[PDB]
């Protein structure tokens, strides 16, 4: 995985904070911690990252409906149980199988809005998919094309390296 | 809309509690399925519990479908409830997933169970007396809770695991499950046989 220093760092200049903050890390599994200025600590990426979304004015990114908001957290959490963890680990492929099924009728992981969940699965997926032949990239067709157009969403992929996909 | 559940499937019973919530905005229909139907189109695995909405899009996450009940009946996403949520998936969940394997499958017990879980029993402890308050986040119990609650269950429902140097957690738990809607959604996933029926879904997880 990204560090989440890193990430958190990545998603700050993504959502136009000009102030980066500066992140501890807490035990073994080096989790962030993010000390407020007159407010309370937090901790976890998922945590932090909707928080800085907030401090950007920019709620919207965590969904505008009680569905939206349900369906954000949930890919985030995916995000941090199934692709930071042991799933992709052992078998990258079932779980870009079953994204490439749900993403056959989808602009955005939620729908027809961008979110939070499609910043913060780009940039988790990325390793993986940087590291993916052509032939791969044309058999998760719709992962594919999902992934294209966050990488070209503007602010979003900023030091990253594009990966290359046809059109 | 539609949940589906399955006997003895631990996920089952932080949504049940949580289920409630839905009571003005939506009608929960629960349909009682088998423990290999896969219901979602999009997931090769079969997964339980999972809510299909009347949009047709599908929650398979346990604490997405709490987080919709509970925002359905008006509750707002706070910080401290995001983080409590993602210490639950991704510390608290490993610990007692190992715990109840060695509890219910290999028929451990004592510190042979309980040194998996006792770091984020503590932690649990530890926040809930920092805090003054009787409740995870709030002043009342809510969303942290009732999925914290949720997860612990299973195995706290024996207070031989629930150390006694934690009194705060001790306290908060006993609260928790003498309440109605925790009550049912203990009975109605476990079947009154304490750990027993988690059995079957408990021998089909991988080993530690």
């Amino acid at each position: 995985s990204m560090a989440a220093a890193a990430e958190l760092s990545l998603l700050e200049k993504s959502l136009g904070l000009s102030k980066g903050n500066k992140y501890s890390a807490q035990g073994e599994r080096q989790i962030p911690v993010l000390q407020t200025n007159n407010g309370p600590s937090l901790t976890g990426l998922t945590t932090i990252a909707a928080h800085l979304v907030k401090q950007a004015n920019k709620e919207y990114l965590l969904g505008s409906t009680a569905e939206e908001k349900a369906i954000v957290q949930q890919w985030l959490e995916y995000r941090v149980t199934q692709v930071d963890g042991h799933s992709s680990k052992n078998d990258i492929h079932t779980l870009l199988k079953d994204l490439n099924s749900y993403l056959e009728d989808k602009v955005y992981l939620t729908g027809y809005n961008f979110t939070l969940a499609d910043i913060l699965l780009y940039y988790g997926l990325h390793r993986f998919i940087v590291d993916l032949t052509v032939q791969e990239k044309e058999k998760y067709l719709n992962v594919s094309r999902w992934f294209s157009h966050i990488q070209h969403y503007p602010g979003i992929r900023q030091h990253l390296s594009s990966v290359v996909f046809i059109k | 809309m539609r949940l589906f559940v399955s006997d003895g499937v631990p996920g089952c019973l932080p949504v049940l509690a949580a289920a409630g919530r839905a009571r003005g905005r939506a009608e929960v229909l629960i349909s009682t399925v088998g423990p290999e139907d896969c219901v979602v189109p999009f997931l090769t695995r079969p997964k339980v519990p999972v809510l299909q909405l009347d949009s047709g899009n599908y929650l398979f996450s346990t604490s997405a479908i709490c987080r919709y009940f509970f925002l359905l009946s008006g509750w707002e996403q706070d910080d401290l409830t995001n983080q409590w949520l993602e210490w639950e998936a991704t510390e608290l969940q490993p610990a007692l997933s190992a715990a109840l394997y060695y509890l219910v499958v290999q028929g451990k017990k004592g510190e042979d169970v309980l040194g998996s879980v006792r770091r984020a029993l503590t932690h649990i402890d530890h926040s809930l007396s920092r805090q003054n308050c009787p409740f995870l986040a709030g002043e009342t119990e809510s969303l942290a809770d009732i999925v914290l609650w949720g997860a612990l269950y299973p195995l706290l429902q024996d207070p031989a695991y629930l150390p006694e140097e934690l009194s705060a957690l001790h306290s908060w738990f006993q609260t928790l499950s003498t309440q109605e809607p925790c009550q049912r959604a203990a009975e109605t996933v476990l079947k009154q046989q304490g750990v027993l029926a988690l059995r079957p879904y408990l021998q089909k997880q991988p080993q530690p």
